[PDB]
């Protein structure tokens, strides 16, 4: 069964490349403002550090993520102002030159489908005073000492970095991955990528027009299918703001001791008796603040396994044509576009699929002269009363020449062998 | 935290990022490559006297590709280059004797401890 | 070492010594200091285990890595781009370090590039020409067929591209003779 048309896919993944970095000081979380829990809480000092410890390698590993995914290329590429590229449109992943942020209109539509907890990292003391705390969630984590630090990169670093990984691809193939970019014509590019999964060129070339129709059609359908979807980033953010709320919550347990407030301790009870009940409360207190670091720990490393995945996807996907199955989409891969997305990235897979298909009988092989045929690069096949030679993704037959097969043996040890004529184009011309 | 007042000092040289209020370092309108991070872009270094500067991390060097419809270009010659990578394959291997570290030598400790033994193991 | 330092801690107990509690203290009040501390260094024991077994499976992962590099770029030849390095890997040389490995990868790198005018095809008597295996390329006055990787031109000949189809359809063909090379033979 061989195919007869195409079709041509765009398919869309979604990564987590990095998470939200956190610091705690654990002072204000245990005593608050007392002087009197802090002298008790002095014997502890080594854990505090420690915790800390832990959380500022998470910190620094999240910029780690992002530069090894988004900042593989260090030449800022510019798109030229010429948009010839055989009639592929690529205006919706372009950068749009008119809005604030130098954004694509599909990373404006992915931004706006995401919802972070806080916009924004500077909330001042006036601003949360008296009935706004302990209304406002950010509010009440800043006054226990928990506190989110910003990402080095911004989103319009981030935005600039995948621009110029798109210029280079759409001017200059995969020859920008291993050195300096070298121009050529888009279609023609097209044409060596179809070279690389079987197809020769000159399909693509005679079907230029219907192939190009087909990819603008198909990222039209990307864009209405996400304005109207990104499960994978929003859970990241959801369970840090989770954990935090969590370990607000947990500061209203007792741990065995008569009030789980210090200052209703502190009066009615001397420092003798008051110290035993306050131990109990510290002791409880740190150990909420090892069971968030340990889980941090372990979803960070999730999370840099993702990174990794992703970073690999971008090496081979986006600077290449990969011809492992399935690793770039589904059918053959031709190319991928990135685009950032809150947290993470979002991949456009192109790739060839092979459409309409139809019966024919088949051979192993030709005799001719009491010699066997075997095709060169292709398959042999019959409509019923005559037979061809084609390629195996393409139907496009051809008649059985040869500079077409090649020989090898007698025609008594092939077990499917069939009777017909080669033609060998030269003896009309030495006539 | 601070929108630039709840500093410790003011001094002079006091600049406002997204990342907060920064006293003590001097604004610079180049962009170098990032020394020390401070974030949202923002980048800190100690330079030439000395002092601290902070500026905006460049990304790189920028450059536009010639693209035209009917144009290609050819590598002539070849470079034969040799890079290195380098990769953790094992770490230290570690065994504790529980009792040693909790007890040390008193007996009494070690009988109290005998009510704890599958944490231990 | 951080181990060694949390010795000193007395957890809420009178002193973190056990010989100071054992003197002064009778064997029912010894009891209760002494339980104290014996939670608070089991829990700095289950402290250090948790943090080992999680940077041991980060090591692991490092190691599972380092497998599939020694397989695949020093045992073969590996096209997945950038796996074995920057450019078009050749081969790869293993050296032993001190709890891990170095990778010695070497690679192609083009190095001088020109510029040229190009066709996807050549019309010649109403057929379109395609090239085999490389493409076509002129130097502004002259018309030749090179591979993509390395300047090499060569005249256009029959034994050198394949015809498929009239001119009508190809966007930017261009006219030139394909040399046929069996013509001057035959004479
Ligand atoms: C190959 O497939 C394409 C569509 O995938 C066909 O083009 C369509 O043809 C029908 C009528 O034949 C039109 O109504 C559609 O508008 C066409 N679509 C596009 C995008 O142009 C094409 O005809 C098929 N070719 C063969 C030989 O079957
Ligand atoms: C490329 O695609 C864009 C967007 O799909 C096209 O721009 C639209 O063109 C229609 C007219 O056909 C207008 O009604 C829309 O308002 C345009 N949208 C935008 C955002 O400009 C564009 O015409 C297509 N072709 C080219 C050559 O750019
Ligand atoms: C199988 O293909 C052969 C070869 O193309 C077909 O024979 C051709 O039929 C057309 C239409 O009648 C004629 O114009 C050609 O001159 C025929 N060529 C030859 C060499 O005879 C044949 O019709 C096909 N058979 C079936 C069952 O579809
Ligand atoms: C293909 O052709 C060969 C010879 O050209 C056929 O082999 C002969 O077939 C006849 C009749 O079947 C026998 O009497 C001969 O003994 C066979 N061998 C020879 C002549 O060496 C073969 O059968 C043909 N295959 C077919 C018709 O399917
Ligand atoms: C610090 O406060 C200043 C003063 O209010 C902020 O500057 C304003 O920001 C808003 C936000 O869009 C603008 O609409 C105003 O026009 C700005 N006014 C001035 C005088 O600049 C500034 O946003 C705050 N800093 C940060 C980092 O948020
Ligand atoms: C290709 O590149 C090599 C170097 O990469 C060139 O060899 C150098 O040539 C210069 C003078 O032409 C000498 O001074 C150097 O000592 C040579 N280097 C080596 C390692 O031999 C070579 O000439 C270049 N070839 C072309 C055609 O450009
Ligand atoms: C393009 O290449 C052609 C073919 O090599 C060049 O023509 C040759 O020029 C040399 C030097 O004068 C002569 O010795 C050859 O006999 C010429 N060959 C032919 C077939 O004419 C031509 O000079 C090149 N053009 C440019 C602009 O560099
Ligand atoms: C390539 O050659 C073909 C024919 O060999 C040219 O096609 C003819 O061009 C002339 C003048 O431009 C027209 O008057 C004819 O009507 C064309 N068609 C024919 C003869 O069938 C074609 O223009 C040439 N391409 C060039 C010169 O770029
Ligand atoms: C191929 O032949 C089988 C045999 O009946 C049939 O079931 C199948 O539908 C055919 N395929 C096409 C594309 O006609
Ligand atoms: C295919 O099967 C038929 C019987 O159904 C048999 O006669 C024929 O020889 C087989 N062909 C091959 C190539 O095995
Ligand atoms: C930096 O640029 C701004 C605006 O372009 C200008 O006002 C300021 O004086 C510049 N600073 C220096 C040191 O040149
Ligand atoms: C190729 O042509 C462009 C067009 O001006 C030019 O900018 C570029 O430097 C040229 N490349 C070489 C290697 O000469
Ligand atoms: C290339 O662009 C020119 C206009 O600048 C146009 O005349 C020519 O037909 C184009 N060639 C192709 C192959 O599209």
């Amino acid at each position: 069964a061989i195919p007869t048309n195409f079709t041509i896919s765009v398919t869309t993944e979604i990564l987590p490349v990095s998470m939200t970095k956190t610091s705690v000081d654990c002072t204000m979380y245990i005593c608050g403002d007392s002087t009197e829990c802090s002298n008790l809480l002095l014997q502890y000092g080594s854990f505090c550090t420690q915790l800390n410890r832990a959380l500022t390698g998470i910190a620094v590993e999240q910029d780690k993520n992002t530069q090894e995914v988004f900042a593989q290329v260090k030449q800022i590429y510019k798109t030229p102002p010429i948009k010839d590229f055989g009639g592929f449109n690529f205006s919706q992943i372009l950068p749009d030159p008119s809005k604030p942020s130098k954004r694509s209109f599909i990373e404006d539509l992915l931004f706006n489908k995401v919802t972070l907890a806080d916009a924004g990292f500077i909330k001042q003391y006036g601003d949360c005073l008296g009935d706004i705390a302990a209304r406002d969630l950010i509010c009440a984590q800043k006054f226990n000492g928990l506190t989110v630090l910003p990402p080095l990169l911004t989103d319009e670093m981030i935005a600039q970095y995948t621009s110029a990984l798109l210029a280079g691809t759409i001017t200059s193939g995969w020859t920008f991955g291993a050195g300096a970019a070298l121009q050529i014509p888009f279609a023609m590019q097209m044409a060596y990528r179809f070279n690389g999964i079987g197809v020769t060129q000159n399909v693509l070339y005679e079907n230029q027009k219907l192939i190009a129709n087909q990819f603008n059609s198909a990222i039209g359908k990307i864009q209405d299918s996400l304005s109207s979807a990104l499960g994978k980033l929003q859970d990241v953010v959801n369970q840090n703001a989770q954990a935090l709320n969590t370990l607000v919550k947990q500061l209203s347990s007792n741990f065995g001791a008569i009030s789980s407030v210090l200052n209703d301790i502190l009066s009615r009870l001397d420092p003798p008796e008051a110290e035993v009940q306050i131990d109990r409360l510290i002791t409880g207190r740190l150990q909420s603040l090892q069971t968030y670091v340990t889980q941090q720990l372990i979803r960070a490393a999730e999370i840099r396994a993702s990174a990794n995945l992703a970073a690999t996807k971008m090496s081979e996907c986006v600077l290449g044509q990969s011809k492992r199955v399935d690793f770039c989409g589904k059918g053959y891969h031709l190319m991928s576009f990135p685009q950032s997305a809150p947290h993470g990235v979002v991949f456009l897979h192109v790739t060839y699929v092979p459409a309409q298909e139809k019966n024919f009988t088949t051979a192993p092989a030709i005799c001719h002269d009491g010699k066997a045929h075997f095709p060169r690069e292709g398959v042999f096949v019959s409509n019923g009363t005559h037979w061809f030679v084609t390629q195996r993704n393409f139907y496009e037959p051809q008649i059985i020449t040869t500079d077409n097969t090649f020989v090898s043996g007698n025609c008594d040890v092939v077990i499917g062998i069939v009777n017909n004529t080669v033609y060998d184009p030269l003896q009309p011309e030495l006539d | 935290d601070v929108n630039c007042w709840r500093v410790y000092s003011t001094g002079s040289n006091v600049f406002q990022t997204r990342a907060g209020c920064l006293i003590g370092a001097e604004h610079v309108n180049n962009s170098y490559e990032c020394d020390i991070p401070i974030g949202a872009g923002i980048c800190a270094s100690y330079q030439t006297s000395q002092s601290i500067i902070a500026y905006t991390m460049s990304l790189g060097a920028e450059n536009s590709v010639a693209y035209s419809n009917n144009s290609i270009a050819i590598p002539t010659n070849f470079t034969i280059s040799v890079t290195t990578e380098i990769l953790p394959v094992s770490m230290t291997k570690t065994s504790v004797d529980c009792t040693m570290y909790i007890c040390g030598d008193s007996t009494e400790c070690s009988n109290l401890l005998l009510q704890y033994g599958s944490f231990c193991t």
